[PDB]
């Protein structure tokens, strides 16, 4: 009964309005470090060199951004992929210069989601629960994963990272796209399918389960209070959703399992994020999208182009654009 | 034409010989509706 | 004891009938020669 | 290539390697076979 | 009972795959559609209409193949095959871009007939439409994207047309010339999207490791028969779990399940609003205050103005091939270069 | 009706399919549209 | 259970295949004699790949016309 | 040819199952 | 710089330690 | 005819790998089936890899990924990464596809013919996966057998010819590694090298003399952790610290894989020793800095002043610094600052790169291997068109080492899922509800409230 076993006992207790978990002994420091830094260079970072050419990328609100320019922008490309802490700069104003507030935020960051997807194991174990909530994270984990981390160590910059931003995320995606044709990535592809599928059967299983609530309410309040929490009748008709549904496409198209049925939920969006991420992280070592220029040719041998010779000039319309200064040589390897 | 004679000519023997086979049993399940 | 042309029938052919022939034909357009 | 006395059995080895991925096609044939049970 | 009740029993009846009243204009039209879209992508070129192959008889692969829109000179046309530019002749129709109009409207039909049998259905079996409910932005996004949105520029010609890479063009033009990410009505849109994709993720992974221990095997999916009616899964673990993981968790499972019908629903109907404005070019391209800033100062650099430099890359490389009926002869100087490349 | 074992059409036809694309797959490689 | 043969029982009985070997090959054949005798560039206009282009001329014939649109494609096509 | 490798190649994987099945062996 | 970087490498370490002492301290015990 | 259906076992077909949790001599089968699966692959690949193989043309040119494993090895190349022997090729892929049918027998045979457990006929190869001292024992075999392996390779290095050198004089040559590094201040100084740039955690290795002395030490480390592990049994703090199933080790070893294939990516992508430039290719680093050079080249060939020639930006277009102060690459490479090959060493003096070195000191094969590799950057698409996305159908070139770290990280995420997945289930399955929660004891009914 020293103050490590009582220590243990409200890390791991349940009773905790926040679990913390071992996992959150390390999540909970490194995000908020993550979140502290982030909307302190979200707000007063002065501008970051990202491309390394010095000229400054602004990206805090105090500088002129709205939240929709606004960003933390990626570090330097002169330090590449390396280590760049505080105590690398020779003063925090060095540090700024260089993006290093974004490795900072990214390190906390993902250190502190793969902790939170370890602390969802441990609330589950902790509960009785079955344990794969941390299973599906890991599919929003790996794209973070993918284009803080691993795309920066494939192009060998974490100037390359996605930017803490929603317009420095949109640079992000159209030199992708320049770069490593990510719309003919199959992977890519697949993600999409994750996507519209996740918000297909999302919207899909949110509309038959609304549909086949039982009337327990009039018509004069909700009827969101048919159910009260933690009742143990089922709120709506699985038999009549299916009837419904299988009788909407076949009756054979359809999921009368409820776990059947939220497994399919659960993986489809998943497995589509993951290849997503897998997109990512394998055109992080430049295993681009499907490569169509110039390839339906007629008999003489002239180029019949096609819908992805077009993608192929607005492909080429991003990357002779973007960072009109950095490139010195006619090849973008990295 | 020839060649919609030459596309069609295997169709026409597929669903000859395919309404050769189930002959009677059309005349089976149409007289069992009527 | 069962139908054999149903509207199943029909959604099964109309759909899978012409899914052969297109199938035969993109499969003869891998031999076309430029 | 492969050595000179071996080129009669090359369009063998040109489909060898496609054998490791229909090992895992055979399960879900012989697993239809028993029909999932 | 007359013809029209007798109609109306032959129509209802119990069926593998259910004709209904919404069969009569969901069973051609969809299938007219699905099936004029592998027609074109097998058999239709686009050398007349844009300039490029899109059938897998010229070559294209299921990414490349599309039914291409009109050319720009039809218009807005609607391309019927006995209209006054087809003037009957299957052959010359395909050619003018018939075949998108074709799918473009039995397809948009289609989507009137599937709504309709969501509604058609849902008064059979007696539950909720709320599946024609949320059908209404797949609706709302194919009529502002395929239909409004052509009709507010000059032609079909700048509708998406439908293949795989020609949505892949279509994405790439409303970033050119739209700056549809910018677009707050977009962002409400993958807001809605990838809030649906996570909806579904997280509930269909809450559900399934919440169960109920019902049967004494390892894989769980046989531990429900849907005749019972007990909770297959702990709604009140579950909803503790999210509390103390997330800090929120739903209690009430039918506001969960509406809140997943509302998330991608009002993200998609979002995006219409936006693509509404986009069809008259009402863009958030420019947000007035920062080319006001870096007009006058050549360095404040935000991310901004990095992606609209992007822009002028896509509108000035792509259109002279994109838009040949423009005939854009930009010369190799007038095209916006960085260094080096 | 039940004669012929169901694994063997849903291998010959599962078979059929994976023929066709790659024959699909082939001719990706071999006559239009393979940038030769 | 709404009355129809079970999929389980349609292509699992023998005459399934008395009629479908006849016909599931008969329609793959009628697919590659609709290309490969030519019929599938007749019916839908699409150019064989040697009609992309007349001999000595490069451009795309485009279509700059609507009521004089299906001439214009006779012309281009007269050119070949 | 390579296909008939692949093609003998390919039927035989079945065809240990076929035989196993209609000898009711421990399928 | 010389004084925060010792100032985080005891802060990590002794979070890190925490993590993977209260690993070992049973947490297969903790299960309900 | 036991765990066979869902009635005996409880899992379903599509679990039905883990009706054989408990089933030793089924389990065993399945492994070395499995294993006659990986031997298999190893022995038809490089076959179709050497049937489909012109030594005229580079290995990394002709999408071969098991051809430069062999060659590294030093078997069949010579000077510079150029076959004289394809026969040393050839073996490696017959004596692994001829012993797969050995396990392809043996595995057939413990899966479908042999004993369904172990427990009957042998109480030595009989094992309880709750039994932590025979868990350690297999464990202690397969410890002394990997330090046996990784023995095998110092032979093969010290004895058995040597293995393929980047860093050899005068270009690649097969080096007998005579003096390898068998101080533990090097080779456990690695282990503590930073992963991040300029450190390159153990993927900076760059001789081949840490690599064999390396391997001297996890080759006897691997040995006297088998002797360990089968001379004891688990202590006290371990057996608190792990689940003790089946489905636990499992979830181990997918999570130590996950962190291998993280690594191996990590290795072909950036190390150009232990994967030389000759079979696998530039490397990302190298090709962006062989740019660089060819243009350093080129220029002052014209007669540039390429360190006082300026970029857009204020830079150095051919010579800038590192924020660390070494005359570098100008460029966007200058993110590749840090990269070494043996190219371009003969320009690098204790600055960085030398000026003086630059102008009168470029060799031709130097100027030969720098546009090489420039043109053969792993930049390449997924129907391996080569170049950037924006690259017309000319160049079929995907590199080994794209193919390689991209494969081994679809794999390697994977196996972190599968990780997560079996750990969880593992401890799960531990404590007793991996088939849900029992109603009748529902936790969190005896939980108390929040708030
Ligand atoms: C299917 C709908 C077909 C359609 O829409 O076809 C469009 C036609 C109009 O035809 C267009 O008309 C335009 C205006 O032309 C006029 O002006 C030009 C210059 O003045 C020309 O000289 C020309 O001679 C003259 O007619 C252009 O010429 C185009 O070629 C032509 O596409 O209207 C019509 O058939 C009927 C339209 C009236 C009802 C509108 C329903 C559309 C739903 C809302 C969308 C509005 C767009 C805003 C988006 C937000
Ligand atoms: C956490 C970040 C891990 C990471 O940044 O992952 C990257 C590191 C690899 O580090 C890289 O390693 C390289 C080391 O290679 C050096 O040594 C090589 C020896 O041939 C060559 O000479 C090479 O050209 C030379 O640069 C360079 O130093 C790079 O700058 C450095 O970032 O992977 C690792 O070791 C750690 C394992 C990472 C697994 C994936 C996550
Ligand atoms: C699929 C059907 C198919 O179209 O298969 C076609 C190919 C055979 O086609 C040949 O594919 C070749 C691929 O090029 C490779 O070989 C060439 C020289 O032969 C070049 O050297 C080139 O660099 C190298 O990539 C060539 O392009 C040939 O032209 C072509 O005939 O079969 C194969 O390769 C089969 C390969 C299966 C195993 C691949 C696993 C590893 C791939 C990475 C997976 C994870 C990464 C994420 C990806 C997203
Ligand atoms: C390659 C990976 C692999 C391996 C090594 C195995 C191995 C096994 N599986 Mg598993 N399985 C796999 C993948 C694999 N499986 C996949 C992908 C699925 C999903 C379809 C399954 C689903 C599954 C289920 C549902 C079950 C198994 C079972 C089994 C075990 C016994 C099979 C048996 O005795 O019935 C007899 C099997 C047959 C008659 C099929 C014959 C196949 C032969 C052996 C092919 C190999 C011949 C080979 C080429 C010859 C080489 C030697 C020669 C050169 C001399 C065996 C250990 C069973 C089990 O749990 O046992 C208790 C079981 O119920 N598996
Ligand atoms: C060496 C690596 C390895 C090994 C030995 C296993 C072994 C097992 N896995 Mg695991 N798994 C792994 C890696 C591994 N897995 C990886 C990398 C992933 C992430 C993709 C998973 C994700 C996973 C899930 C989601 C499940 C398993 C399951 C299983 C069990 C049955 C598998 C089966 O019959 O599928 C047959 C093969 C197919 C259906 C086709 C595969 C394509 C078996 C114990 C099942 C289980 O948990 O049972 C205890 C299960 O539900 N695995
Ligand atoms: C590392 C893989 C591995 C392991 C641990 C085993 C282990 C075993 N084998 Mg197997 N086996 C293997 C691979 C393996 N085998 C291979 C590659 C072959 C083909 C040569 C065989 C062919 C084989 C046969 C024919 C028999 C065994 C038998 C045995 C058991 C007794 C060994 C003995 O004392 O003689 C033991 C469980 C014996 C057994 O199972 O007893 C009934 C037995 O009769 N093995
Ligand atoms: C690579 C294969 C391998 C595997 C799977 C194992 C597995 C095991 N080892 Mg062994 N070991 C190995 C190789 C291996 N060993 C080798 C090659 C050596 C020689 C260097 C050893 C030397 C060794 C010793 C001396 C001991 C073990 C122990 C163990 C057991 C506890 C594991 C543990 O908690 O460490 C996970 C890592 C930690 C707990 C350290 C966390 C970081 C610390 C806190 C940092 C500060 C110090 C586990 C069965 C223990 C045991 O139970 O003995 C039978 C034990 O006392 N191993
Ligand atoms: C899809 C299945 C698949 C395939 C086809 C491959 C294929 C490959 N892997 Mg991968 N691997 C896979 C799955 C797969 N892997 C998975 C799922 C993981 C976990 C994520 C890994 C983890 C992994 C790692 C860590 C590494 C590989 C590597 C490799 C490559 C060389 C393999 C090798 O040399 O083994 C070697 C064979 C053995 C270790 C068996 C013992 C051989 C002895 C010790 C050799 C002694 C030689 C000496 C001369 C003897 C003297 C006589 C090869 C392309 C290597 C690579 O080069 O990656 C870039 C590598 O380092 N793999
Ligand atoms: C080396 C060599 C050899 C060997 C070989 C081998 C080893 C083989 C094996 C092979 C195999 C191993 C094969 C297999 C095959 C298989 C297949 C071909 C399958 C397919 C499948 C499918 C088609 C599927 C289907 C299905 C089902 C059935 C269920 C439902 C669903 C699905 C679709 C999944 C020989 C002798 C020649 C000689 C010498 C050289
Ligand atoms: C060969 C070679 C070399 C060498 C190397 C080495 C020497 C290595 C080693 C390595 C090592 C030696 C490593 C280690 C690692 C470790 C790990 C990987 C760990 C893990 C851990 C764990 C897994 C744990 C867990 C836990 C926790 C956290 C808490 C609770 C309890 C437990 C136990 C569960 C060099 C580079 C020189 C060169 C090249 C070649
Ligand atoms: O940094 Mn951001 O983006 Ca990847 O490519 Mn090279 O570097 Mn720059 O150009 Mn394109
Ligand atoms: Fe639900």
């Amino acid at each position: 009964a020293n103050l490590w076993e009582r220590f243990c006992n409200w890390v791991t207790s349940t009773d905790n309005r926040l679990y913390v978990g071992w996992f959150g002994v390390i999540m909970i420091p490194t995000l908020l470090a993550a979140t502290i830094c982030f909307v302190i260079a979200f707000i007063a970072a002065p501008p970051v060199d990202i491309d390394g050419i010095r000229e400054p990328v602004s990206g805090s609100l105090l500088y002129g951004n709205n939240i929709i320019t606004g960003a933390v922008v990626p570090s330097s490309n002169a330090i590449g992929l390396h280590f760049y802490p505080i105590w690398e700069a020779a003063s925090l104003d060095e540090w700024l210069y260089n993006g290093g507030p974004y490795q900072l935020i990214i390190f906390h960051f993902l250190l502190g989601a793969s902790c939170y997807m370890g602390r969802q194991w441990e609330l589950s174990y902790r509960l009785g629960m079955r344990p794969w909530i941390c299973v599906a994270y890991s599919a929003p984990l790996a794209s973070a994963f993918a284009v803080f981390l691993i795309y920066p160590i494939g192009q060998g910059s974490f100037s390359d990272g996605m930017p803490l931003g929603i317009s420095g995320t949109f640079n992000f995606m159209i030199v992708f796209q320049a770069e490593h044709n990510i719309l003919m990535h199959p992977f890519h592809q697949l993600g999409v399918a994750g996507v519209f599928g996740g918000a297909l059967f999302c919207a899909m299983h949110g509309s038959l389960v609304t549909s086949s609530l039982i009337r327990e309410t009039t018509e004069t309040e909700s009827a969101n209070y048919g159910y009260k929490f933690g009742q143990e009748e089922e709120t709506y008709n699985i038999v009549a959703a299916h009837g419904y549904f299988g009788r909407l496409i076949f009756q054979y198209a359809s999921f009368n399992n409820s776990r059947s049925l939220h497994f399919f939920l659960a993986a489809w969006p998943v497995v589509g994020v993951w290849f997503a991420a897998l997109g990512i992280s394998t055109m992080a070592f430049n295993l681009n999208g499907f490569n169509f220029n110039h390839s339906v040719i007629d008999a003489k041998g002239n180029v019949i182009n096609t819908w992805a010779d077009i993608i192929n000039r607005a492909n080429l319309g991003m990357e002779v654009m973007h960072e009109r200064n950095a490139h010195n040589f006619p090849l973008d390897l990295a | 034409d020839w060649r919609v004679l030459v596309v069609l000519l295997p169709v026409l023997l597929a669903a000859g010989w395919a309404v050769r086979n189930i002959l009677p049993y059309a005349v089976k399940q149409v007289q069992k509706l009527l | 004891s069962y139908p054999i042309f149903t509207v199943r029938w029909v959604a099964v052919h109309t759909l899978a009938v012409p899914t052969i022939f297109f199938l035969g034909a993109i499969a003869a357009m891998q031999f076309i020669q430029r | 290539k492969l050595p000179e006395a071996y080129a009669i059995f090359d369009p063998l080895v040109d489909v060898l390697p496609v054998i490791p991925v229909l090992f895992l096609a055979l399960a879900f044939v012989w697993q239809a076979a028993v029909g999932f049970r | 009972r007359g013809w029209f009740d007798i109609l109306d029993d032959w129509l209802k009846r119990d069926r593998f795959v259910f004709v209904g009243w919404s069969g009569i204009l969901l069973f051609p039209c969809a299938y007219l559609a699905l099936g004029g879209w592998l027609t074109g992508t097998t058999f239709v070129t686009s050398w007349y209409t844009h300039g490029l192959a899109s059938s897998y008889l010229e070559g294209c692969n299921f990414l490349t193949v599309a039914v291409s829109t009109p050319a720009n000179s039809m218009g807005h046309s609607l391309l019927l095959l006995w209209g006054p530019e087809a003037q009957g002749d299957f052959t010359r129709w395909c050619q003018l871009g018939g075949l998108w109009t074709f799918i473009a409207l039995h397809g948009a039909f289609g989507l009137i007939g599937f709504m309709l049998r969501q509604f058609e259905i849902a008064r059979l079996v007696g539950v909720r439409p709320y599946n024609a409910i949320a059908f209404s932005a797949p609706i709302a996004v194919f009529v502002s994207v395929f239909l409004i949105y052509p009709l507010g520029q000059s032609s079909w010609f700048f509708a998406p047309s439908f293949g795989v890479a020609a949505i892949f063009r279509f994405l790439l033009f409303f970033q050119g010339f739209h700056n549809w990410t910018l677009n707050p009505f977009h962002m409400m849109g993958v807001a809605g999207v990838l809030g649906g994709a996570l909806l579904c993720a997280i509930h269909g992974a809450t559900v399934e490791n919440t169960l109920f221990q019902d049967g004494e095997g390892a894989s769980t999916f046989r531990a429900f028969n849907p005749t019972q009616a007990e909770e297959t899964y702990s709604m009140v673990t579950a909803n503790r779990f999210w509390s103390q993981i997330f800090g929120i968790a739903f209690s009430n499972k039918r506001w969960l399940h509406f809140f997943m019908l509302f998330v991608p629903v009002t993200g998609l109907w979002m995006s219409a609003i936006g693509v509404v404005g986009l069809a008259l070019n009402l863009r958030s391209y420019d947000f007035i205050s920062q080319e006001i800033r870096a007009a006058e100062d050549p360095e404040f650099e935000t991310f901004y103005t990095k992606n609209l430099l992007l822009n002028e890359g896509i509108r000035a490389w792509m259109a002279p091939q994109d838009q040949p009926h423009e005939n854009f002869v930009f010369p190799e100087e007038v095209l916006p270069r960085g260094n080096a490349l | 009706g039940g004669r012929i074992p169901l694994w063997i059409v849903a291998t010959v036809a599962g078979m059929g399919v994976i023929v066709i694309v790659g024959l699909f797959f082939y001719g990706a490689y071999a006559g239009l549209g393979s940038s030769l | 259970t709404t009355g129809e043969r079970p999929f389980s029982d349609i292509i699992t009985s023998v005459r399934y295949w008395v009629i479908h070997s006849i016909t599931i090959p008969a329609l793959f054949i009628a697919g590659w004699l609709f290309v490969s005798t030519g019929l599938a560039y007749d019916v839908f206009g699409t150019p064989r790949p040697d009609s992309y282009y007349a001999q000595e001329q490069r451009s795309i014939p485009l279509v700059t016309d609507r009521f004089e649109a299906k001439q214009q494609v006779e012309t281009f096509l007269e050119q070949l | 040819a390579q296909l008939t490798m692949i093609a003998m190649i390919g039927i035989a994987g079945p065809m240990i199952i076929f035989l196993l099945a209609v000898r009711r062996g421990n399928l | 710089m010389e004084t925060l970087k010792i100032t985080v490498y005891i802060v990590v370490t002794f979070f890190v330690l925490l993590f993977v002492f209260g690993f070992l301290s049973g947490d297969p015990a903790r299960n309900p | 005819a036991t765990n066979r259906d869902q009635e005996s076992s409880g899992f379903a077909w599509w679990a039905g790998n883990a009706r054989l949790i408990n089933l030793s001599g089924k389990l065993l089968g399945a492994h070395v089936a499995h294993a006659g699966l990986i031997v298999f692959w190893a022995g038809a690949m490089t076959l179709f890899e050497l049937a489909h193989f012109i030594p005229e043309k580079p290995m990394y040119e002709q999408g071969l990924i098991l051809i430069p494993h062999i060659a590294t090895l030093g078997w069949g190349v010579g000077p510079g990464g150029e076959v004289v022997d394809t026969f040393p090729f050839f073996v490696v892929g017959v004596v692994h596809l001829i012993s797969s049918a050995v396990l392809g027998f043996g595995g057939v045979y413990h899966a479908i013919r042999g004993p369904e457990t172990l427990e009957e006929y042998s109480s030595f190869f009989g094992y309880d996966w709750k039994d932590k001292n025979k868990m350690t024992t297999i464990l202690g075999f397969h410890l002394i057998v990997l330090g046996i392996g990784a023995l095998l390779l110092v032979a093969k290095a010290m004895f058995f010819g040597g293995l393929y050198d980047t860093w050899a004089p005068g270009g690649g040559d097969v080096r007998v590694i005579t003096n390898p590094t068998l101080d533990p201040r090097v080779i456990f100084g690695y282990l503590l090298k930073s992963p991040f740039g300029g450190e390159g955690w153990i993927v900076s290795v760059n001789n081949l003399e840490d690599v064999v002395g390396g391997h001297i030490w996890i080759g006897l480390i691997c040995i006297a952790g088998g002797i360990w592990h089968i001379l004891t049994t688990p202590f006290g703090w371990a057996r608190r610290a792990f689940i003790w199933s089946g489905e636990a080790y499992l979830s181990y070893s997918l999570g130590a894989l996950s962190m291998m294939g993280f690594i191996a990516t990590c290795f072909v992508w950036f190390n150009n020793t232990v994967y030389p430039s000759e079979f696998y290719g530039p490397t990302g680093p190298e090709a962006s800095q062989a740019q660089a050079m060819t243009f350093l080249i080129r220029d002052q060939k014209l007669g540039a002043n390429v360190g006082s020639a300026q970029g857009p930006t204020g830079l150095g277009k051919y010579l800038m610094r590192s924020p660390t102060g070494e005359i570098i690459f100008g460029g966007e490479t200058m993110r590749f600052w840090d990269f070494r090959g043996p190219w371009l060493e003969p320009l690098r003096g204790p600055n960085g790169l030398d000026l003086n070195k630059i102008k009168n000191d470029i060799q031709p094969w130097q100027e030969r291997r720098a546009a090489e590799y420039m043109t053969h950057a792993p930049l390449g698409s997924l129907n391996s068109v080569g170049g950037v996305a924006t690259e017309i159908n000319s160049v079929n070139f995907v590199s080994p080492r794209s193919w390689l770290a991209t494969s081994h990280f679809v794999l390697a995420f994977f196996f972190l899922v599968g990780h997560l997945w079996h750990a969880g289930r593992a401890r799960a399955a531990a404590a007793g509800f991996e088939k849900g929660i029992d109603r009748e004891s529902e936790p969190v009914l005896s939980m108390p409230s929040l708030d």
